[PDB]
């Protein structure tokens, strides 16, 4: 008998003030009983369950299921119960690597460690909550009662306990041999490194020498799965990675459930496969929940998934990561609202590529998006990198220095350089800070009825032009954006515009260069032809000349 | 330091599950070094998956030294804590303190790691150093002793301060002395050469009475912090639109101060005029101007601090490095105003300066009242989050809002 170290016991209670379950037995068909016998007796033999008295008060039903080939029976215990009364656990397995955060590894083996995680005792005060029972043959003696002495399988807290266990004993073996890596994830242990085959597979040999101290017996994986390694819907092969194979289904009938699975498979895609989009098809399903209901393709979406498909034709790779290089982020605007970007250590060897969509809102504008998809970009980077990559933008250095020195709010964009790849973002007007000389003043003013929803609109200027139209189910703050859009068409390219509407001026003061509102957007469309705007703001109701007479002229 | 102090959450509270967010392989390194030692010296312990709390963790440098310090992100946690009557019903906060020539601010949080921690109560204090792109799993740690930026640390630690205070307090009657979580506020109206000095004689007596950090002093000099009341411009030629920019800002200005009156002024935009013409202020014009004037240079009435209502403070780019900023509790009564400009280090980058704006209103609220502000801050929520904390300095944290609308009062603080 060679000693080995017992495994730490993680202590585990019930939610609290929650108590154990107590669930009927169901009854069982008597072949299904002698079954559960035979496997309970070889799982008792093996130390996995013991044998309870009848004062243990808890239970948690058992079935007995059948398989295709496999002419067995297989035990299952329905934990649903204890699972719901027993405390949270820290989940150490959130998130995932990504493949174009790894770096490449030589030789890389896979042990199987799914027989260790049975050396994994539960913590002693909590078995009895794990309590079931065998119904007994023609119901004519007791049932035979067991509780678990390991981890269960389906128990809530068996993965964190068995990750937490495993890592714990890898600990020093990692620490001490920093020329290898080891991942661990379900009842696989992946160990990597740039070692000659031999003297990686001595390390190995160390690792099963390691992994012995605990009485952990592991060989290799079973039917070593040849290159690549199908791992978390990736393609890791020794020199590149994907996605596993991207293949969209042609129908005819497109439903609710496809156009998800639709995009899911395009989300996926878009993290190697460049210039993915998906707004239209992701449009198509704004507030349906019934994934049965067919919904027609705009023509928009026609072209969009026909675009995908041709991106599709042919798979793209992946490139691991070079610390040693540098980490490069461009970026390109797709118009809708979205863009793609690629980041990558060398030109044409992406590391990855991804997209991003603008935020639902009335206005926006391209600068703006740009600057999310930038913070976006560096946050995954660090995620995966831990660094920020240098930018290439499409966006020269003059019109960012404008925009950020004169927007209303603190923005900030990392170590970036212009990519003269268009489009190119732009600022398209830019309000005066003074007023114009020279320029005819226009005083602008809108009102509507509440009741009747008939408005007016129009504006008095400084030469005695004057213009008031009528208007019919439009709203206060309609008819004051109808106002400046009036003064804007019929002035010349140089103008002064006085509004009262604070409306307005928080719209415009936004800078957008698109709206949902048309007539925000043809206010949009008449700055950009002008040459100089200067926009006062005064308060309404306060005797303040052509102020005071146009809101007359529209208050009906 | 025996016998650990009683604490628990409040009623039907359960402890933080705040997620730890990445951090840059630099800051994760640091942090590695750091929990390597306090771990070493018995500060924190390794847990086990049964414990589902967390708490965010980062690493700053202090303002001028080069060698990283470990912030943990109490937020939560402190909101979940118990209400602390430590050993009296509440110290009252020393309005004498923002009056001091001088106010030099201490790092003192290193003597809490002297006290434990209620052994239940540890488990609140649970934190991840994360690996990069989720390569291992994080490094969870817990405290076992009164840690840096928690609401309870100088609560419990009040009675061994005062203590140690003592004899530096019975000799100089005149210095005040507050402490705010992990800080130390020392004012004196002495010299700063003696004040300087005073300083280190307080130093060698938390040193002989025992840090990483102690060394340094942030300077302060509440006495030349200056406010800004509202003006009118002085001019000799008004044109049409300097009056309505007028009419706008003293129209603004009466919801803040009775007895405003626009109307003589209004009265010189009659007609529909040219915005670049200039009108002559008539007599009536120029007295309502005099008068509103008087008006603005008297206080506001009934302002008062009412310590049961949070501080707000907003903030307004200004543009060339200047910022405004308003604390008030409710609106239109302002319990302090101020303007910064030319904050060093970032000529270029307007996020870098608006966090040190909020890290020096920050001071300027605990000073004055004891408590940190509720900002309303001029950005967007994505690009705040993205990089306050490379730039963050102090050892506390306050709470923000964003504002996604631009105010047109900007105009009337410019
Ligand atoms: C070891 C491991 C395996 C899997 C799987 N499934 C997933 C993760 C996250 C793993 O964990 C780490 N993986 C790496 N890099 C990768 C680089 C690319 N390859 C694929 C490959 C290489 C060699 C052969 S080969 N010639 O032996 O046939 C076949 C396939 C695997 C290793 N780096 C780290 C760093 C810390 S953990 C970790
Ligand atoms: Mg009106």
């Amino acid at each position: 008998m060679v000693p080995i170290s017992p495994i730490e016991t993680v202590p585990v209670k019930l939610k609290p003030g929650m108590d154990g379950p107590k669930v009927k037995q169901w009854p069982l068909t008597e072949e299904k009983i002698k079954a559960l016998v035979e496997i309970c007796t070889e799982m008792e033999k093996e130390g996995k369950i013991s044998k309870i008295g009848p004062e243990n008060p808890y239970n948690t039903p058992v079935f007995a299921i059948k398989k295709k080939d496999s002419t067995k029976w297989r035990k299952l215990v329905d934990f649903r119960e204890l699972n719901k009364r027993t405390q949270d656990f820290w989940e150490v397995q959130l998130g995932i690597p990504h493949p174009a955060g790894l770096k490449k590894k030589k030789s890389v083996t896979v042990l199987d460690v799914g027989d260790a995680y049975f050396s994994v005792p539960l913590d002693e005060d909590f078995r009895k909550y794990t309590a079931f029972t065998i119904p007994s043959i023609n119901n004519e003696t007791p049932g035979i009662r067991y509780q678990y002495n390991v981890l269960p399988q389906g128990w809530k807290g068996s993965p964190a306990i068995f990750q937490s266990s495993m890592t714990k004993i890898l600990e020093p073996f990692a620490a001490q041999n920093p020329d290898i890596v080891i991942y661990q994830y379900m009842d696989d242990l992946y160990v990597g490194s740039d070692l000659e085959i031999g003297q990686h597979r001595t390390k190995i040999e160390e690792l099963r020498q390691h992994l012995l101290r605990w009485g952990l017996t592991t060989p290799d994986k079973k039917h070593q799965k040849e290159p690549p390694f199908l791992w978390m819907g990736y393609e890791l092969h020794p020199d590149k990675w994907t996605v596993q194979p991207i293949v969209l289904p042609e129908k005819d009938s497109w439903t609710v459930n496809d156009i998800q699975k639709l995009v899911g498979k395009l989300n996926w895609a878009s993290q190697i496969y460049p210039g993915i989009k998906v707004r239209q098809l992701s449009k198509l399903l704004r507030g349906t929940k019934a994934l049965t209901e067919v919904i027609p393709l705009t023509e928009e979406a026609e072209l969009e998934l026909a675009e995908n498909r041709e991106i599709l034709k042919e798979p793209v790779h992946g490139v691991y990561y070079d610390p040693s290089k540098d980490l490069i982020a461009e970026i390109q605007k797709q118009g809708q609202g979205q863009w793609t970007y690629q980041i990558y250590q060398e030109p044409f060897k992406n590391l990855k590529t991804g997209k991003y969509a603008r935020m639902r809102g009335a206005h926006t504008n391209d600068v703006k998006q740009l600057t999310e998809a930038v913070q976006k970009i560096t946050t995954e980077s660090i995620v995966i990198w831990g660094k920020t990559p240098k930018f290439k933008l499409p966006i020269q250095k003059e019109t960012w220095e404008t925009w950020w020195t004169e927007y209303w709010q603190a923005t900030w964009i990392p170590e970036w350089e212009f990519v003269n790849t268009p489009p190119l973002v732009k600022l398209w007007y830019q309000l005066e800070k003074e007023p114009i000389v020279g320029a005819e003043t226009f005083y602008v003013d809108g009102a509507a009825n509440r009741e009747t929803k008939l408005g007016k609109a129009g504006y008095v200027t400084n030469k005695g032009r004057q213009k008031v139209v009528p208007l019919t189910n439009t709203t206060n703050q309609k008819t004051e954006l109808q106002a400046i859009y009036l003064a804007l068409q019929d002035s010349g390219l140089e103008v002064n515009i006085v509004t009262d509407s604070q409306y307005a001026l928080g719209i415009i003061q936004a800078q957008p260069d698109k709206s949902e509102s048309e007539l925000v957007n043809q206010i949009i469309e008449q700055l950009i032809k002008k040459e100089k705007v200067y926009l006062a703001w005064v308060p309404a109701h306060k005797g303040i000349g052509g102020n005071e007479q146009v809101d007359k002229l529209v208050s009906a | 330091p025996i016998e650990t102090v009683p604490v628990k959450l409040k009623p039907g509270m359960d402890g933080p599950k705040v997620k730890q967010w990445p951090l840059t392989e630099e800051k994760i390194k640091a942090l590695v070094e750091i929990c390597t030692e306090m771990e070493k010296e018995g500060k924190i312990s390794k847990i086990g998956p049964e414990n589902p709390y967390n708490t965010p963790v980062f690493a700053i440098k202090k303002k001028d030294s080069t060698k990283w310090r470990k912030l943990v992100d109490f937020r939560e946690l402190n909101k979940r804590t118990q209400d602390f009557w430590e050993v009296q019903l509440g110290i009252p906060h020393p309005a004498g303190l923002k009056k001091k020539k001088s106010v030099t601010v201490l790092d003192v949080g290193d003597a809490y790691f002297s006290v434990p921690l209620d052994e239940d109560f540890r488990k609140y204090t649970a934190f991840t150093i994360p690996s990069i792109n989720n390569e291992t799993p994080g490094i969870r740690y817990q405290y076992n002793v009164l840690p840096q930026g928690w609401k309870g640390s100088p609560a419990i630690f009040q009675s061994s301060m005062t203590k140690i205070l003592e004899p530096f307090k019975k000799q100089n009657p005149d210095i005040v002395i507050y402490q705010y979580m992990d800080d130390l506020y020392v004012g004196s109206d002495l010299e700063i050469g003696q004040h300087r000095t005073k300083i280190e004689e307080l130093r060698q007596h938390l040193l002989r009475w025992g840090p990483p950090f102690l060394w340094m002093g942030y300077e302060l000099h509440p006495d030349k912090w200056t406010v800004q009341p509202i003006v009118l411009p002085e001019k000799d030629s008004w044109t049409v639109n300097d009056i309505q920019k007028l009419v706008g800002k003293l129209n603004w200005a009466s919801q803040i101060y009775p007895g405003i009156k626009v109307r003589q002024l209004s009265k010189l935009l009659r007609g529909t005029k040219a915005l670049t013409e200039v009108i002559p202020l008539t007599e009536e014009a120029e007295l309502e101007l005099a008068e509103n004037r008087e008006i603005l240079k008297e206080p506001v009435h009934g302002v008062y601090y009412d310590p049961s209502k949070d501080l707000i403070a907003e903030i307004q780019k200004q543009g060339q490095g200047q910022w405004t900023y308003q604390i008030y509790q409710e609106p239109f009564k302002n319990l302090k105003t101020g303007k910064y400009a030319r904050m060093r280090g970032a000529h270029t980058n307007d996020v870098k300066q608006l966090t040190e704006a909020v890290q020096k209103i920050t001071t300027e609220s605990i000073v004055i009242w004891g408590k940190t502000p509720k900002f309303k801050l001029p950005i967007q929520k994505e690009t705040w989050e993205t990089w306050w904390t490379e730039y963050w300095q102090a050892t506390w944290i306050p709470e923000w809002e964003f504002v996604n609308t631009p105010p047109l009062v900007k105009l009337w603080y410019q």
